[PDB]
């Protein structure tokens, strides 16, 4: 998880909605209210912050070109689906299919929407697949998948010309794997369990915020 | 002067078509600035420059030039 | 109370606001009359 | 021309610290922030909770104690209340400041008094080093990488055929200009000549999917030949 | 969640920007590369070992 419910509460709605006395028996306690405002927006800029050093962290973006030949690796299971209204990839799609008032509590809308995070996304993996780890460094430089490939293996120790006596088996071998993770991410919706509960405890809290103005 | 976002009622902003970098953050994509004669600007904040590469299975790009850089992190 | 200008510099106490957002106060509609709904109660009730 | 790269850096940096106060933002907020709540507390003093002075000098002068010990209560239960809120977001906030501490010491740790290999973790680019400093309740790092800054866009292949054999870049990449085909480093242009003592054999070209057929000078044949 | 959100964020730039070394950092095995997904309120990182 990355980021809460920017969760906004009206302190002097909740306590004394459309009541004058109320509100004036309240300015008898100073600066509380005002307070936990102060702390409640410092929350929501705060889950902004976080959401901004996490995806945006790329200066320029980054696109495959209209070539797919990565070697045998199938990556259109990952990469932006160009027939969608929102530019995310089938595996997000399943995704986010798969995931689940007036007293003074409201909730705003976040600063990057998902569109925009789908697209980074997709500019992330355009630069990963294409250029290796220059385009995070440096400049975004053009290298052969079978090539970077063989780079990240080189980077654990094993020869390239391994990678290379088996290069169709390790991009069949890697498209059973894709097919098997989107196969589990689609039966299960456990898998993202860590997230849903999070959203059901902020849910839970307003929930008993709201039955805490049914006490007497 | 009135503007319609998913963020809520903007007035005294003029809704700009063209992309710029985020200044002032409202939300939902939407942000402001200062600009021209000057006004207030709102604008869906870009995501970066646009650059495509020039990938193929039998070509490299490598740095023939390189240069020392300092960055200061603050803790 | 003059201006959001003003609001924004009472709300945060000071004569310079620096640049970027800042949350003022809190619009509600106030409503323009009463509408009273009772019963066509048809018979005084003997109190006396 | 990295000396005079790096001290024209540093005068740079001189520049930019000197010239932008909003670039110690991230500190200075964080005693604003205390300040703010020691504020707060402070106004809380001027809070009555209901009691019909805020100032305890003026009820106990002006009630009986069976009358000023109930205002007393409503003040302090005000004042309790209040200085809990307070000392819990202090321990939020110093949980927060060790959170801080404790990711600015790995740092220190594994940045100066090292080398790390994790990438943008000690900055934008391939790391170098880094040099401390202090600060007013901060420290500030100076980390030196390594970018690329000019590049060249090279022919290449995976490997190259001599013999029948296939040849494997031992450090760098195979890269052609258009002419000639040589061997370099991948994070430097170097064109090399293709030898033995850059590649290596494995297997033969029928194994490797984009093969090109070339040279492999022997350095010991011009030795025994003569 | 911020703690989350760095810890997440830390794992983007080093296996997704790079090669870590660590073991299990990138999930079980020899950490080769790493893929980020979006989704609602969260990240899932294919790691590819
Ligand atoms: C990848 O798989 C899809 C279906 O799973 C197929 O349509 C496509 O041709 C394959 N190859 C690519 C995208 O290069
Ligand atoms: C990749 O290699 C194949 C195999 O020879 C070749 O036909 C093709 O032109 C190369 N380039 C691209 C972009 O597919
Ligand atoms: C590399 O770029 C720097 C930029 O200041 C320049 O001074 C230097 O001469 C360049 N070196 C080469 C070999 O191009
Ligand atoms: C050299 O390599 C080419 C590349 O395919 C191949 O066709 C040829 O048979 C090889 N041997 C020669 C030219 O003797």
């Amino acid at each position: 998880p990355v980021s809460m419910t920017k969760t906004s509460v009206d302190c002097t709605m909740y306590i004394c909605g459309d009541s004058t006395e109320c509100s004036n028996l309240l300015l008898q306690y100073g600066s509380f209210c005002t307070q936990l405002n102060r702390a409640l927006t410092g929350i929501a800029v705060e889950q902004d912050k976080n959401t901004q050093e996490v995806f945006a962290q790329v200066k320029q973006i980054y696109k495959t070109p209209p070539i797919k030949d990565f070697g045998g690796f199938n990556f259109s299971q990952i990469l932006p689906d160009p027939s969608k209204p929102s530019k995310r990839s089938f595996i997000e799609d399943l995704l986010f299919n798969k995931v689940t008032k007036f007293n003074g509590l409201t909730v705003l809308p976040p600063l990057l929407t998902d569109e925009m995070i789908a697209q980074y996304t997709s500019a992330l993996l355009a630069g990963t697949i294409t250029s290796g780890w220059t385009f995070g460094a440096g400049a975004a430089l053009q290298i052969p998948f079978a090539m970077q490939m063989a780079y990240r293996f080189n980077g654990i120790g094993v020869t390239q010309n391994v990678l290379y006596e088996n290069q169709k088996l390790i991009a069949n071998q890697f498209n059973s794997a894709i097919g098997k993770i989107q196969d589990s991410l689609s039966s299960t919706a456990s898998a993202l369990g860590k997230l849903q509960d999070v959203v059901n405890q902020n849910a839970q809290a307003l929930n008993t915020l709201v039955k805490q103005l049914s006490s007497n | 002067n009135v503007f319609q976002t998913r963020a809520g009622c903007l007035i005294g902003a003029e809704h700009v078509n063209n992309s710029y970098e985020c200044d002032i953050p409202i939300g939902a994509g939407i942000c402001a600035s200062y600009q021209t004669s000057q006004s207030i600007i709102a604008y869906t904040m870009s995501l970066g420059a646009e650059n495509s590469v020039a990938y193929s299975n039998n070509s490299i790009a490598i740095p023939t030039n390189f240069t020392i850089s300092v960055t200061t992190e603050i803790l | 109370a003059l201006d959001p200008l003003s609001e924004t510099k009472c709300t945060l106490k000071s004569f310079t606001v620096e640049k970027g957002i800042y949350q003022t106060s809190n619009f509600r509609v106030q409503p323009t009359e009463s509408i009273v709904r009772f019963p066509n109660i048809t018979n005084l009730c003997p109190f006396g | 021309l990295i000396a005079n790269q790096f001290n024209s850096a540093i005068g740079k940096i001189q520049d930019s610290l000197s010239s932008t106060a909003s670039a110690l933002g991230k500190l200075q907020d964080v005693v604003n922030q205390n300040a703010q709540a020691l504020n707060t507390l402070v106004k809380q003093l001027s809070s009555n909770f209901g009691a019909i002075s805020s100032v305890l000098n003026d009820i106990l002068s002006r009630l009986d104690p069976p009358e000023a010990e109930v205002q007393i209560d409503r003040l302090i239960t005000g004042r309790l209340q209040s200085l809990q809120t307070y000392v819990t977001q202090q321990l939020i906030r110093a949980a927060e400041i060790r959170a801080s501490a404790n990711l600015a010491a790995t740092k220190m740790s594994e940045c100066v008094l090292g080398q790390s290999k994790r990438v943008d973790f000690c900055g934008k680019g391939y790391h170098l080093m880094s040099f401390p400093q202090s600060a007013p309740h901060g420290v500030v790092f100076l980390h030196v990488t390594y970018v690329p800054a000019q590049e060249k866009n090279f022919t290449t292949a995976p490997a190259i055929c001599h013999d029948g054999k296939a040849h494997f870049p031992r450090e760098g990449v195979f890269v052609s200009n258009g002419t000639h085909w040589f061997v370099t480093q991948r994070n430097f242009y170097e064109p090399q000549i293709i030898t033995t003592d850059n590649t290596f054999v494995s297997g033969n070209c029928d194994v490797v999917i984009g093969i090109v057929n070339n040279t492999v000078y022997d350095p010991l044949q011009p030795e025994l030949d003569s």
